């Protein structure tokens, strides 16, 4: 919703046990929601003492591994699960199925605010990086590098540039230090004119379909395979309304009673991983949150992509 | 059980079973007449539409080579 | 139309019923059968529907595959059409929708006595409407048919209080101005269901097979198909799925997720080509990413020129992937020794070793730290784009024609950014 | 009235990595960073039926028939390389601040209440205790857990790391501090106060936790197993399956968090195995029965209603094992 | 009336290790640490028809035309290089302790009375005739399976390793030992000494086990051989796979245990077989019968069920068996 003035580069975060059921239709890396809840609970708990705001992150991704394994016999996986502590009669309880993921991230936080002309970039960076090593990002915890060879500070780098070259040298340095991964980013426009290219092909065809077509593997008779544009994944792209706005205290067991509840359905869009060297900025790559709470549609994406 | 005949295909089984895991196994064995190309260790809990399916893709991959191997020449 | 079809068609559903009860009883005495037709015969049985229908409870969204000890308001709401562009949802099921039952496993009976055709259409919608052969069909007095439907519409609505349990998701979402909503989201069984079905007939369809068969034959089809590669299993009921939902006892478990991955999630291992000629053919190039990118442009290069441009569009997009490999290909060298390539050997490609190992000007003081810098080594990307030249397919056709200089065009411009990119690797 | 809340829950204080294994020598431990990881194989076992049975197939006729079907299956083994007999399991500890704070809470009284509890706790004790009993539990190595069993000398290294270097290196014998006393040591101490001054801080302390175990040259060594259930699929699949990160074993977190939490000695069954980890109805999953149940006053539940409602503050045992549970964390709260 | 518990998992004691088998020459097998590892080679075989026919292909002309087109396979083949005869097999053994006590048991009380009945046989009979003929099992090299059948001098020495060094070293000719005969030596007694030291608790005993067998230049040594599911034409025609680790043959460490186990001489059938290996209802694959079957009631669970649940003491030599099968350790327990 605003240009960042500038770019905070946490780096390489090692996270444990995140949650690789994105989504109830997908699984795998994490919602970029969680990523942008990070952001905010970051900005929350020491954005406010350091007179800046943190809005919009950049994930880069440099490692994924899923704790799933392939039972023989069957070209689909499975969660490799946790063994939960037994019940109060020495019976075992009933298992809900939860995947982990092992993650290694790298995040741009858009940082504007009177404090960064307040404070030296790395004294900021070091605060929000000495905050970020004791929270989580999906549900894991956070790995912060002990007794390795060579630690990772941040580097804070301002988007005021005082010239267009050093400006681009700033960013091409921030993609190089971010190379060994991809930015996720978001694609509703792409999804939408796929949406209107199958509607053409044949009428009556949802969004959803757009976005199966858009992640499966197309055969084509002449046998070849239809291609794509990127790597096309299918993403949690927010939450949509299912019940009215109820009042903070009308709700049974919410999380507080301050804070009103709505019952809310997933909303699914297309995502994109790409290299970072193919953007005009690293400020494009940044996730934002888009509320709209009149209507719901409580969504996060990446404005100001192309 | 019995073998299963596809054309000149027979899927004929082991008449031992083994215990792969804890359920009972039988070692399937795919010939062309004389000449075996696929045996492959399958349950007994399996049908023989699943035994069939098995060894289709080894069944289509001697078909394509097949065809490519004694089609006729082109005359342009 | 008429009353006495619809009342003929319920007595033949009761029948059957009670006939089904009586096989699957098998009783011949201790007087099972008078029992059985005492509460499962009559209008009564209706009367007993109307204790069983309070139980149930008809959703499209459900909070019981979220920690089955939670015990939340499962609510039926169809979502509002988004305005944004590009998003999917359950908002997009319109008539074909399935609604999930949720409560007992022995009062969902009364949901097929709630989803019968009986003049062509769900019984539901006709008492969702005060019709005159509603209301008449059922009950022969005014008021028993009047809460015998409101019962029997109650399936619809949520019962009890707006409420999410402690072991539900919630989760807070800044507002823009200085706010928050807690906003607990709901397993959409109804979506859930929808593309496991639409992935049941990609992957186990009868056309999706015979085109499976017809890929197997090499042979040509009016219809192609699917595969769904890397497909998620989460089984929500442990060994009881009807307890979850009737729509997970329809499909056991098998949540079916799709694989949003990143392209990273299956990282091989890194190695170092010491004793071989070129990085880019023998290496970097047998990775499957950029043998598939290699295939396609094989694939791209002999073909027509009638959407040319936007093939060259997608072509100079598709030429860019591979760069962008390439760059990862050095990404993944920065993840290896400092001093790999100062090991000794006959030949280990010494003209690309000033960029394939950044971190040996750390080793060396002086004795290779000032080369790169004195040197800016940017011609690399040029020996890969000779390897690049092994990519394109060899047709005179492209090279008599203007095809070869739009391919040698955008191969310049590609290779100019990679050049570019290779410059500043000092900073 | 003081009504509990209905959503009660507690982030995960002490959460560790994954611990990594790797094999070496011993006297070799200090230069231990480049030791080569324990790898995770494959292979087969063709064993003979030894369960019970269930005097239906006891006949020698059907008896001989199943032993003339072969049973096989395939397992995941881990084990030392044959010029390596020490095991080297390396994990880091965060000890997060704020151990009383729950993560969500309904009413702002119970929380101001919850908040006074903790207070008041830490005001008369602290976690000095607790601390004590995770910093011993960290001192013998019951993380290694099957590793631990039939080792010749276990010695743990626990190297505290401020900013980017180690603060302070504690040394202990996990062999000479046992499995079920609770003693008195000064470096015991040290590292009692440091993860009592990490759960009363506001940021978090980071310890790095190696423990070295003789077990012998190629002996087996035990990662975590990986729960995967068949789910009644027709094909046979490996019976056993091990955990790794990248061609490395490793044990779950879990497991780690489970044997630092066994400190609990205060359970009203005697104690004739001595602790038990920190659950809600003191579960035990090795026994299959569940000590501190809540028809007596010693379950977690009740402990908290009766510290925090009633202001029936129990015995300072029973405190412990409240705070403890706090430290552990877990979702509560009645519907 | 002290019902059995559901779960009564025992652990392994005597732990094996993949025992590595490398190559080299006799009197040159002092210095052995250097000795290459046997490579796991592949070669092709043509299987003509030698087996039994189902009185279908019987007729001379279908006969002849399998005759005239065979089938070809590859097999691993593991042999010695042509300039070794003396094939060389290394394993680590572990000789826990604590054999009564089980690792997981759903009864307090069924454990307590298994314990009490473990500590008497202890207190009457201890670990003296069991390790004796595990000394035995160790002494003779069993272990080699089938490369023992034809050697023409097998030479077993065992050397006790504590702290990293040798303690004692035991020395025996394995062909003067027999295979059936458990007889007295001194040095054996010693043997038999440590091991029983080590299975009551008294002492960590960790043995390093090498066995030098005169097998011939190039001759096939047998290392253990893994399951294959499916031979397929990618894979071409693989029809054995022997097990190896690192590019180095080996056996699979339940084989030793299994070579270990067999001390059992007393099962009602005949002892001129010889010993059989300890398990459950006595089960030996290559003879595919049971000896000790639960009809007569000599088996495991019943003398167990007998002597525990309602004290009925067996004879020394069936107390020795069912200790002998608590050392081996399994999943014994009902459902």
């Amino acid at each position: 919703v605003t240009d960042p003035e500038a770019l905070l580069l946490l780096p390489r975060l090692s996270i444990q046990n995140a949650n690789a059921i994105s989504s109830p239709l997908t699984w795998g890396f994490p919602s970029p929601g969680a990523f942008t809840g990070f952001v905010h609970a970051l900005q929350r708990r020491v954005g406010i003492s350091l007179d800046i705001e943190l809005d919009g992150v950049g994930i880069v991704c440099h490692r994924f591994e899923a704790q799933i394994s392939q039972p023989a016999g069957k070209r689909t996986k499975v969660f490799n699960l946790t063994r939960n502590p037994l019940n109060r009669d020495g019976s075992t309880a009933a298992i809900v199925e939860e995947g982990r993921a092992h993650l290694e991230v790298s995040l741009l936080l858009g940082v504007h605010g009177d404090g960064l002309d307040d404070h030296p970039a790395q004294e900021i960076a070091r605060q929000v990086q000495e905050q970020a090593g004791a929270m989580r990002l999906a549900g894991g915890s956070i790995l912060p590098w002990c007794n390795e060879r060579f630690p990772a500070p941040n580097a804070e780098l301002l988007m005021l540039g005082g010239s267009d070259e050093q400006r681009r040298k700033n960013q091409r340095r921030l993609t190089r230090r971010l190379l060994p991964g991809f930015a996720l980013v978001s694609r509703e426009a792409l999804l939408q004119q796929h949406l209107e290219t199958l509607r053409t092909t044949l009428p009556e065809a949802t969004t959803l379909d757009a976005l199966l077509d858009l992640c499966r593997i197309n055969f084509e008779p002449p046998w070849q395979v239809r291609d794509k544009p990127g790597w096309l994944v299918p993403i949690p792209a927010g939450y949509n309304a299912l019940s009215p706005l109820y009042l903070p205290g009308e709700v049974r067991n919410a999380r507080d009673r301050e804070t009103p509840l709505r019952f809310v359905e997933n909303l699914f869009g297309l995502g994109e991983w790409l290299s970072p060297h193919r953007v005009a900025a690293l400020s494009d790559l940044l996730w934002y949150h888009h509320a709209e709470p009149d209507k719901g549609l409580y969504r996060w994406s990446t404005p100001r992509f192309v | 059980m019995n073998a299963i005949h596809i054309g000149p295909f027979s899927i004929t089984p082991a008449a031992r079973g083994l215990h792969y895991g804890g359920l009972p196994h039988h070692q399937w064995t795919l010939y062309y007449g004389p000449r075996e190309m696929a045996i492959k260790t399958l349950p007994d809990s399996y049908t023989s539409s699943e035994v069939r399916d098995e060894f289709s893709d080894i069944i289509a991959e001697f078909v394509i080579d097949a065809r490519h191997r004694y089609a006729p020449d082109v005359l342009e | 139309p008429t009353w006495q079809e619809l009342r003929q068609f319920i007595e033949s559903f009761i029948q059957e019923r009670l006939q089904g009860k009586l096989d699957k009883l098998q009783p011949d005495e201790d007087d099972k059968r008078q029992t059985l037709l005492a509460t499962h015969r009559r209008e009564a049985w209706l009367a007993d529907a109307a204790r069983r229908v309070g139980q149930l409870q008809l959703v499209t969204h459900t909070l019981k595959p979220i920690h089955p000890d939670a015990r939340g308001s499962n609510l039926h709401s169809l979502p509002q059409a988004p305005g944004q562009p590009g998003l999917a949802g359950s908002h997009e099921l319109g008539d074909r929708l399935v609604s999930d039952v949720v409560g007992n496993a022995a009062a969902l009976d009364v949901f097929k006595f709630l989803s019968l055709q009986y003049q062509g259409k769900n019984l539901l919608n006709w008492l969702t409407e005060d019709s005159a052969e509603a209301l008449q069909a059922l009950s022969d007095n005014a008021e028993q048919a009047r809460e015998w439907r409101q019962a029997f519409i109650g399936i619809t609505t949520v019962k009890g209080a707006p409420a999410s349990h402690s072991l539900a998701k919630q989760l807070y979402f800044p507002l823009p101005g200085s706010g928050y909503h807690l906003l607990a989201p709901l397993f959409p069984t109804s979506l859930v269901h929808h593309v496991h079905a639409l992935l049941r007939e990609a992957r186990f369809g009868d056309a999706a097979k015979a085109a499976r068969e017809a890929r197997s034959r090499q042979e040509s089809w009016p219809h192609g198909f699917s595969e769904y590669p890397n497909l998620a299993i989460q089984k929500f009921g442990g060994t009881k799925p009807q307890n979850i939902s009737q729509l997970n006892n329809e499909r056991r478990g098998e949540n079916w997720l799709l694989p949003s991955l990143p392209p990273n999630w299956q990282r091989q291992n890194v190695n170092a080509p010491m004793r071989h000629s070129s990085v880019f053919e023998h290496d970097f190039g047998r990775t499957p990413e950029v043998s598939r990118l290699t295939r396609t442009l094989q694939r791209f290069l002999a073909k027509t020129v009638h959407n040319n441009l936007a093939i060259r569009q997608r072509r100079a997009q598709l030429v860019a992937q591979i760069c962008d490999e390439a760059l990862q290909y050095a990404a993944r060298l920065r993840e290896l020794e400092p001093g790999w390539s100062a090991t000794p050997g006959c030949q280990l490609h010494d003209a690309e070793q000033l960029w394939l190992d950044p971190l040996r000007a750390q080793t060396d003081e002086t004795f290779l730290q000032r080369r790169l810098r004195g040197d800016w080594p940017a011609e690399v990307g040029n020996r890969f784009a000779n390897w690049l030249n092994r990519a394109v397919s060899s047709d005179s056709q492209i090279l008599g024609s203007p095809e070869a200089a739009q391919w040698s065009q955008e191969l310049s411009k590609e290779l100019t950014m990679f050049k570019e990119i290779l410059e500043d690797e000092r900073d | 009235i003081l009504s509990t809340a209905s959503v009660l829950a507690f982030e995960r204080k002490l959460d560790p990595s994954d611990a990594l294994m790797s094999a070496g020598a011993w006297a070799q431990r200090d230069a231990s960073q480049e030791w080569p990881a324990v790898t995770v194989r494959e292979k087969s076992v063709r064993g003979t039926i030894s369960n019970r049975l269930k005097t239906k197939d006891r006949d020698p006729a059907k008896l001989d028939a199943s032993i003339q079907s072969p049973n096989l299956q395939t397992v995941d083994v881990a084990n030392l390389p044959s010029d390596a007999d020490t095991l080297k399991v390396r994990f880091t500890l965060r000890v997060l601040g704020g151990a009383g704070t729950p993560s969500a809470c309904n009413d702002a009284a119970y929380r101001d209440k919850l908040l006074q509890t903790v207070a008041t706790y830490v005001n008369d004790q602290g976690f000095a205790e607790l601390a004590r009993r995770y910093a011993h539990n960290l001192a013998n190595a019951r993380f290694l857990w099957r590793n631990r069993v039939g080792a010749e000398a276990v010695e743990v290294r626990i190297n505290h790391i401020r900013q980017g270097e180690v603060a302070r290196a504690w040394r202990f014998d996990a062999l000479a501090i046992g499995l079920r006393d609770f003693k008195a040591d000064a470096e015991l101490d040290a590292l009692a106060e440091l993860i009592a001054s990490g759960l009363s801080g506001s940021g978090h302390v980071l310890l790095e936790v190696v423990a070295f175990a003789r077990i012998g040259d190629g002996q087996e060594v035990f990662p975590s197993q990986e729960l995967i259930l068949d789910k009644g699929d027709k094909k046979g699949q490996k019976s056993k399956t091990l955990y790794s990160v990248r061609d490395a074993a490793a044990i779950h977190s879990q497991k780690i968090g489970n044997a630092l939490r066994t400190i609990d000695t205060w359970y009203p069954d005697e104690d004739g195995l001595g602790p038990i980890a920190v659950e809600p109805y003191g579960s035990v999953t090795s026994q299959g029965k569940a000590y501190r149940q809540p028809k007596q006053k010693l379950d977690f539940y009740t402990l908290l209603d009766n510290w925090v409602l009633r202001d029936e503050a129990p015995a300072v045992e029973q405190q412990h094992y409240v705070i403890a549970n706090l430290i552990r964390g877990g979702v509560f709260g009645e519907a």
